């Protein structure tokens, strides 16, 4: 059954130029720009005409749609083939995904430390050797299946770095001491094995096919839009530009149903709350991460 | 003790700030 399709009742357009933003807490200064309003109010745009299509029975499957998220945020790169490459590519599974909390994530840093769910672990490294990390292991639960997501890790003898990094860089050469801090920063995000994507993708379709439901009350679509944008953006399927797709994906459900979800609120970077959340928190907490202050 | 991750000040080592890919080992 045919859905209502995306409302005639907009937001407000300083709200349209804050869908898909990043507002760091640390620098909601790019929130403010020219050209991020220009790419938000493109994603408003091009979310609604996915929205639109959704509606009418022409996107059949999340992947479908994800291709439209991709299809989108590829128009937006004023970068390059290696780049173009990569917000185009889905993470094979014969490769790792680190985000080094460097800025500008730093913000993460403390969210990951003052987490309650964070462990204290040893993390043994070749070259600093042993660290404590408070460690955050994100994990789902599927047909009653534990599947690791995203870990994040935070080195917490800060003294012995510094110097034991400026240490190790004189030797090897910064080329080779960068090396591994791309791959091994003590601080960083590990993400989701690629390996658990295809099942995670069976699960997405799944959602979105409950998602376009016709008969859901408002609390269970919107369950399911915080879902789908959880498992989404914690997949992170793609090499890059997950975040930007996984909201533009959750935003098309909901406009085909005729809702006209917020901005969300500042500080809240919407893939990074996912992480560090599991899947029901999150799905609970998600009205919220919303900017739906009148 | 520093901040965390301040220890990695004004080192030209520093990681980029943004999703990497490896090959597995
Ligand atoms: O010029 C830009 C590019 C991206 N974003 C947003 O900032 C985040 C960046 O993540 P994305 O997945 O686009 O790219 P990546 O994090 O892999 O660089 C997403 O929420 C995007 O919507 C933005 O506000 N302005
Ligand atoms: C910042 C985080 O890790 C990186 C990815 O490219 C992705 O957009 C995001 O989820």
């Amino acid at each position: 059954r045919a859905l209502p399709g995306p409302s005639q009742r907009q937001l407000e357009v300083y709200d349209q130029c804050l869908i898909g933003a990043a507002r760091w807490p640390d620098d909601s200064s790019k929130s403010n720009t020219p050209e991020n309003r220009a790419y938000c109010q493109s994603m408003y745009n091009s979310i609604r005409s996915a929205g639109d299509e959704i509606s009418r029975g022409g996107i059949t499957s999340f992947e479908e749609l994800w291709g439209r998220a991709t299809e989108w945020r590829l128009s937006k790169l004023q970068r390059g083939e290696p780049l173009y490459s990569a917000f185009a590519s889905e993470r094979t599974s014969d490769t790792d995904a680190v985000t080094p909390l460097v800025k500008p994530y730093k913000s993460v840093l403390a969210r990951v430390v003052d987490h309650e769910d964070a462990h204290d672990e040893i993390m043994q490294d070749n070259l600093f050797g042993d660290l404590n990390v408070k460690v955050y292991r994100q994990t789902a639960y599927l047909h009653g299946n534990v599947i690791p997501l995203n870990t994040f890790r935070v080195a917490t003898d800060t003294e012995y770095l510094r110097d034991r990094v400026a240490h190790l860089r004189t030797e090897l050469g910064a080329k080779a001491l960068k090396q591994h801090l791309q791959r091994y920063n003590p601080d960083r995000i590990d993400h989701t094995n690629a390996s658990y994507l295809p099942i995670i993708k069976d699960h997405l379709n799944d959602l979105y096919r409950q998602a376009i439901s016709s008969d859901l009350s408002q609390a269970e679509l919107i369950s399911l839009i915080a879902r789908t944008h959880w498992w989404a953006a914690s997949a992170m399927p793609d090499q890059r530009g997950s975040a930007a797709k996984a909201e533009f994906a959750a935003r098309a459900i909901a406009s085909a149903h005729g809702i006209e979800l917020p901005p969300f609120r500042n500080g809240n970077v919407s893939d990074i709350e996912a992480m560090l959340s599991g899947e029901e928190e999150f799905v609970e907490k998600y009205r919220s991460l919303l900017d739906s202050d009148c | 003790a520093p901040k965390f991750g301040d220890w990695d000040e004004n080192n030209p080592s520093s990681a980029d700030g943004y999703t990497h890919i490896f090959n597995k080992v």
